[PDB]
């Protein structure tokens, strides 16, 4: 067989798999036969072949770094990506040419008690951290960041280069010793990509929200948040969507949540509704602070409740219908607002019923008459004036009576007055569609 | 023609097809090359010296000195060694993974103590009828080896919840737990083995002192595969519903010797059971309708072993066979009101189903087709 | 799909791709290497053993891959040859990385070893007794526990 | 019928051949088949049907004695049990512990003293 005559034709096809030159199938078998013959002979000459292959791989990359260690951005990125697919695929013919040096000697060399003996492909990947870990580690990461920093205007970011860079960084995870592999991706690219993202978005938020109103920033923030999700899924590795998104909200809207409540009140004074929906959508992504712009609405609805009843005038004391209609419209407008804008959220509806019960009971008229029981009396007079001799409307109208009935908080006056007028109605037979009264009793039974 | 011209790997593969007796008494007496080939390290580290009563004297030190890095041992049914034949082996073998010492009553706590203190990486401890083992040796097992993936503490009437809690505190990577009829183990251990072990697949508490109050604390394990709740103190009935319904990964259900279990449980199990593959019903009060539910309202099933049930009559076994889309075992096993005439034609009509019946002794009295020589 | 191989002496055979893919070496070559089909030479296999392995993998084209005495009848009849042919088959299976052939051949050799005294093994495999009497006594005393 | 068949298993057991299950009674090992003990008592069936392998081991508790478990296995094969004025209390204890339906306690305690 021999041991040294082979290492003059071997290291002529080992140098031919590299510098890809379209090998035939009669030369692959010759190299495999050389490796097999060396491996089976009588004691496989120790570990000579492994050491020679290690030295060849270490010398091949040392001379390869001489041309490319002085390349700047967009040129070192085109030198890494091209001379990484030429090395990953080339060190796979070498992983099945030296297949006999992987089945018997490597599985038996290791697994007895030994470290530092890897398979040929894993050895080549380990040795590739003799070119990445000198420049490259930070000569192309800076180039990738500079290319990414074309979110401003620059299109055609050349997705292929960055994709190849991240694929190489992910594949280079620690295969040494032991037996995902995101141990280099995080410490070499992701740690200095987020810190660049905050730097970029702490300089655009403080520069856009100084010449444009808060509304335009609200629309730009949604677009930027959506854009920093399609930038992922193209240079992805996954494992970064649930981390970049979190550190893209704390800089856009978690620290600008000072002039948002002021703008919230300004839009609440007006009739802007899609703007409030965008505000709620942006704030809802951030916990611990959705509830601050929930008391402002609760106060605004209460003020609007006390505003229409003061604009009601002096007739509200003797006009139950108008008094009920005022609070009904006030409830309807903001109930529609809550259902449409704030996604029918339980907290916002709850804020709606904690202010409706505070301008129905102790608002004006109930102060003019020096009694908070003037509201149940007016509702009792209204339901009588509607359900009295004078059909679909006489159902939704009683439902609109029911919705304001829930906020009275004192029913003794209502029951007393309603019975007082119902007795007079029934005795004199001043009732129309007695089934309406039956439905009224059923509705009250369903309620308290 | 020379067998010695072959590569050493080829000869090692050939020798791996011979057992230990023919490898230490025949191959080692041919030539020095074969002796040196049979003394390799791959032929060791899988000792498996069980049932060697008058063999393993104070000799394991000789086997451990000349052959290190043993990754699996089997000293079951042993009767010769003292404690200081294991306590020294762990001192010389830092790579045990599959220690197994079933039914070796001559050992004590100190063996487990030494194994835990000298084997930082261990994945399997199976000790059986070894009454002498206390919680004092288990505390050091659950506090020094956080790598056990499978345990077996069957028939040791000295293990209480005190050491079980210590074991459950660590050993987060536990997959299988088996526990035979040993007292002093209550719901306090089951309530802690579901909160500190979310990778459990096999659970067995046969003959234990557990109650449905702790058994109901099992729906929190989403990776449950098999259950062995046989002959427990109390199970109630809704716990079965809320265990089978939530853990949609159960393949075996060995609820056995539980008197209060009724037919509705079997019916709802058939309705809900998607991944169920092994139902074990013995002596339960189910009356000729559980089989119908199993065969009609269940899609995945292969074995049913209704046996020693005081109410199991014909037209139930004959109906599940025609109703079930899949059935490979319908063991009867002392169901007294099943006519042997019924399953003689029922067996031949449905060859794909095999039945276990007291009259099915001819299946055993067919292994004579290999030896015969009796009559 | 068709692949042409060549024996060491100079005989050329044409086989289907799936038949040759049962050899891990040829499969790895065809996968991780990439026109004008030309004879692929096998310098370590001659004509007769190449024919034997071609037939063996021709039969075992439908076996589903998931100490044994199964050793089906076809394999036993196929292996009714002399010691030299058997060893050459073993070496060819090792060279071309065929697991099934290697397993069957090793089992056959082990069965030829099983159930014999050391002297009978020596006659069967032509091994010279290089054990001295004292060394043999020591060896048989060291394994008295078996 | 059922006879002339279990006798083959009895002959197999008596010569210590083709035995699948080993039972440990206070250390001593008794060889037995699978179907015979399964049909004998439900206690054996519960522990036998669970596993499926060539070799099985069942260890009875301490209270079962050799002088009590020496019968109830001949009774499992030949369907006959030996009754002397001695060896009665341990046999009854084993019968009630293993819960063998074939022989009850009301049919055992009658006049054996």
């Amino acid at each position: 067989i021999g041991l040294d005559q082979i290492w003059d034709d071997l290291r002529a096809g080992i140098q031919q798999v590299y510098t890809r030159q379209s090998m035939a199938k009669s030369r692959y078998m010759e190299l495999y036969t050389h490796v097999y013959n060396y491996c089976t002979s009588v004691q496989f000459v120790g570990l000579e072949l492994y050491k020679r292959l290690k030295e060849f791989l270490k010398n091949y990359l040392t001379n390869l770094l001489k041309d490319g260690e002085d390349l700047m951005d967009e040129s070192v990125l085109k030198f890494y990506t091209q001379q990484w697919e030429d090395y990953r695929f080339s060190s796979k013919v070498l992983n099945g040419i030296c297949a006999y040096l992987n089945r018997h000697w490597v599985r038996r060399e290791c697994d007895e008690g030994r470290k530092g003996i890897y398979e040929i492909y894993s050895l080549a990947l380990v040795t590739w951290r003799d070119c990445l870990f000198r420049p490259l580690n930070k000569q192309v990461t800076n180039a990738v960041l500079k290319l990414i920093e074309k979110e401003r205007n620059g299109e055609t970011i050349n997705t292929r280069l960055i994709s190849g860079v991240v694929q190489s960084y992910v594949e280079l995870g620690l295969n040494e010793d032991d037996a995902p592999t995101l141990t280099v991706y995080k410490e070499s690219f992701e740690s200095q990509f987020l810190a660049d993202t905050e730097r970029f978005y702490t300089r655009e938020s403080t520069e856009f929200l100084q010449q444009n109103p808060v509304t335009e920033y609200m629309k730009k923030a949604e677009a930027r948040l959506l854009e920093e999700q399609r930038r992922v899924q193209v240079y992805l590795h996954e494992s970064t969507q649930d981390e970049l998104a979190r550190k893209c909200e704390q800089v856009l809207i978690e620290k600008h949540l000072e002039i948002f409540h002021t703008e919230f009140q300004n839009l609440l004074d007006a009739d802007k509704n899609e703007d409030l929906g965008r505000m709620y959508n942006l704030v809802s992504r951030i916990q611990d602070g959705l509830g601050e712009l929930k008391k402002l609405l609760e106060t605004h609805i209460h003020n609007q409740g006390l505003a229409a009843i003061e604009k009601c005038g002096e007739a509200a004391l003797n006009d139950p219908k108008m008094y009920v209609q005022t609070v009904l419209d006030v409830h309807k407008k903001y109930n529609a607002l809550v259902m449409s804008a704030f996604n029918n959220d339980a907290g916002f509806v709850a804020a709606l019923d904690k202010a409706c019960g505070r301008f129905i009971n102790n608002n004006a008229v109930t102060k003019m008459a020096q009694s908070s029981s003037k509201s149940p009396e007016l509702l009792a007079r209204y339901c009588d004036s509607l359900l009295k001799k004078s059909e679909a409307e006489l159902e939704d109208t009683l439902n609109q009576v029911m919705v304001v009935f829930k906020y009275i908080e004192d029913k003794d006056v209502f029951q007393k007055f309603y019975a007082k007028m119902l007795a007079k109605r029934l005795v004199h037979q001043n009732s129309a569609s007695d089934d309406a009264e039956a439905s009224m009793i059923s509705k009250l039974k369903q309620a308290c | 023609p020379d067998i010695n011209q072959l590569p050493p790997s080829i000869l090692l593969k050939i020798f791996s097809n011979l057992s230990l007796d023919e490898r230490c008494l025949s191959a080692s007496l041919v030539c020095k090359y074969w002796r040196d080939l049979c003394l390799d390290f791959q032929f060791w580290k899988q000792l498996d010296l069980s049932s060697r009563q008058q063999v393993t004297d104070e000799l394991l030190e000789k086997i451990a000195s000349r052959s290190q890095n043993i990754i699996e041992i089997n000293i079951s049914d042993c009767r010769s060694m003292s404690d200081n034949g294991v306590c020294v082996l762990a001192f010389k073998c830092p790579g045990l993974l599959r220690y197994t010492a079933y039914r070796c009553k001559q050992l004590s706590d100190t063996s487990i103590i030494a194994v835990a203190s000298h084997c930082p990486l261990l994945q399997k401890v199976h000790v059986g009828n070894q009454d002498k083992l206390t919680d004092e040796g288990l505390k050091q097992l659950g506090s020094k080896c956080r790598e056990l993936k499978d345990i077996h503490f069957g028939q040791c009437y000295k293990i209480s919840d005190e050491g079980m809690i210590v074991i459950a505190k660590g050993c987060l990577k536990l997959q299988r737990i088996y526990m035979q009829e040993n007292k002093l183990v209550t719901d306090q251990s089951v309530k802690a083995f579901a909160e500190h072990c979310p990778e459990l697949q096999y659970v067995g508490f046969m003959g234990c002192s557990v109650t449905s109050k702790g058994v109901i604390h099992l729906t929190k394990l989403r990776n449950l595969s098999s259950l062995d709740l046989r002959h427990i103190t109390e199970l109630d009935n809704e716990t079965v519903m809320e265990i089978v319904k939530r853990c949609k990964n159960l393949s075996s259900l060995n609820l056995c010797l539980n008197w209060i279990i009724n037919d509705r449980c079997v019916e709802v199990i058939a309705k809900e059971g998607q991944n169920l593959k092994e139902l074990y019903l013995v002596s339960c009060k189910i009356t000729d309708y559980a089989l119908i539910a199993i065969g009609r309202y269940s899609m995945t099933i292969e074995t049913v072993d209704v046996g020693w049930c005081k109410e199991i009559t014909d037209q139930g076994a004959t109906l599940i066979a025609q109703s079930s889309k899949s059935l490979r075992y319908l063991g009867l096993m002392r169901c007294d009101k099943v006519n042997e005439v019924t399953v003689e034609q029922l067996v031949q009509q449905y060859p794909h189903i095999t039945f276990s019946t007291v009259l099915q002794d001819c299946k055993r009295t067919l292994e004579r087709a290999y030896q015969m020589g009796w009559t | 799909p068709s692949i042409k191989l060549q024996s060491s002496d100079g005989e050329i055979f044409e086989v289907d791709v799936e038949i040759a893919k049962q050899s891990v070496t040829i499969k790895t070559m065809l996968e991780d290497l990439g026109g004008d089909d030309d004879p692929v030479p096998l310098p370590n296999v001659n004509a007769a053993i190449l024919k034997k392995v071609i037939q063996w993998c021709t039969h075992h084209k439908d076996d589903p891959p998931p100490r044994t005495d199964d050793i089906p009848v076809w394999d036993q009849e196929f292996l009714k040859v002399d010691q030299g042919t058997l060893f050459e088959l073993i070496l060819a299976a090792n060279y071309l990385d065929i697991k099934g052939l290697l397993d069957v051949t090793c089992k056959t050799v082990a069965n030829m070893i099983k159930g014999k005294t050391p002297e009978e093994i020596r006659k069967t495999f032509n091994i010279k007794n290089d054990f001295t009497e004292e060394e043999e006594a020591q060896v048989r005393k060291e394994n008295q526990w078996c | 019928h059922s006879t002339n068949v279990l006798l083959s298993l009895n002959d197999q057991r008596k010569k210590d051949v083709l035995c699948d299950v080993t039972i440990f009674v206070e250390g001593q090992r008794f060889r037995a088949h699978r179907s015979v003990l399964a049909a004998c008592s439900s206690y054996f069936h519960s522990r036998i049907v669970g596993q499926a392998d060539g070799e099985l081991n069942i260890t009875l508790p301490e209270e079962v004695t050799v002088k009590g478990f020496e019968p109830l296995i001949q009774f499992a094969y030949t369907a006959k049990l030996i009754l002397s004025k001695e060896n009665v209390d341990e046999v009854c204890k084993c019968v009630e512990f293993l819960s063998v339906h074939n022989i009850e306690e009301s049919c055992f305690q009658f006049l054996k003293f």
